[PDB]
């Protein structure tokens, strides 16, 4: 089921009577970024989403330096 | 002594399972009716613009 594009997923579930290919130009979404081919759910594969922290550590350790005494 | 139906009439229903055959007949009527099943994932149930799913 995840192979269905998000454009037609809403139409299949009787969410609207206007298919995405019949959409008015003003009703379409405007993307400033390029569009790629539809990617289905990637579970049970090597492409599964891997969560990670998007923030740096909250404390930075001291970079050690040596100064010779007089 | 105050029954409206005669003993023979009450026995005929009781011995011949009058209401049981009535219940069987109603169940058989649905056998010749259209079912409700939809063929997911080839078909989807109704959705509304207010529906809450993945963020
Ligand atoms: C597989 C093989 C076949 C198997 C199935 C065989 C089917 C044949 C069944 C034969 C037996 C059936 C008997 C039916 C006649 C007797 C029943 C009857 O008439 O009623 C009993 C009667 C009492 O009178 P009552 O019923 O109370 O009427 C007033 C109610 N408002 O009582 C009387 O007044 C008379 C007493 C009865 C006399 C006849 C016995
Ligand atoms: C021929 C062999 C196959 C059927 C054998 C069994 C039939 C019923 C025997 C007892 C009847 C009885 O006792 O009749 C009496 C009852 C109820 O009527 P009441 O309450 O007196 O009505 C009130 C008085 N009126 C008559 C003025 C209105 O009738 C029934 O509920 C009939 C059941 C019909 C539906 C099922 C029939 C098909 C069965 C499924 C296929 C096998
Ligand atoms: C001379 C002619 C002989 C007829 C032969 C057939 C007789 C059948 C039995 C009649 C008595 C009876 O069903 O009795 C009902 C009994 C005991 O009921 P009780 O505790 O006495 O209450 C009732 C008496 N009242 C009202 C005075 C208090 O329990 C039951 O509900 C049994 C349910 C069995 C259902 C099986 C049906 C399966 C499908 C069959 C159709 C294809």
């Amino acid at each position: 089921m995840s192979e269905v594009e998000p454009g037609w997923h809403y139409w299949l579930a009787y969410g609207t009577d206007v298919p995405p290919n019949q959409l008015k130009p003003e009703e379409k979404s405007v993307r400033a970024y390029p569009v790629k081919k539809h990617v289905p759910n990637l579970t049970y594969t090597d492409g599964a989403y891997v969560p990670y922290n998007t923030a740096r550590p909250k404390c930075a350790t001291w970079d050690p330096k040596v100064t010779e005494r007089p | 002594e105050e029954s409206s139906e005669s003993a023979l009439s009450k026995a005929t229903k009781w011995y011949l399972l009058s209401e049981i055959f009535r219940g069987l007949y109603i169940t058989l009527e649905m056998y010749f009716r259209a079912p409700y099943t939809i063929y997911y994932p080839f078909e989807k149930g109704p959705v509304s613009p207010r529906f809450r799913g993945e963020h």
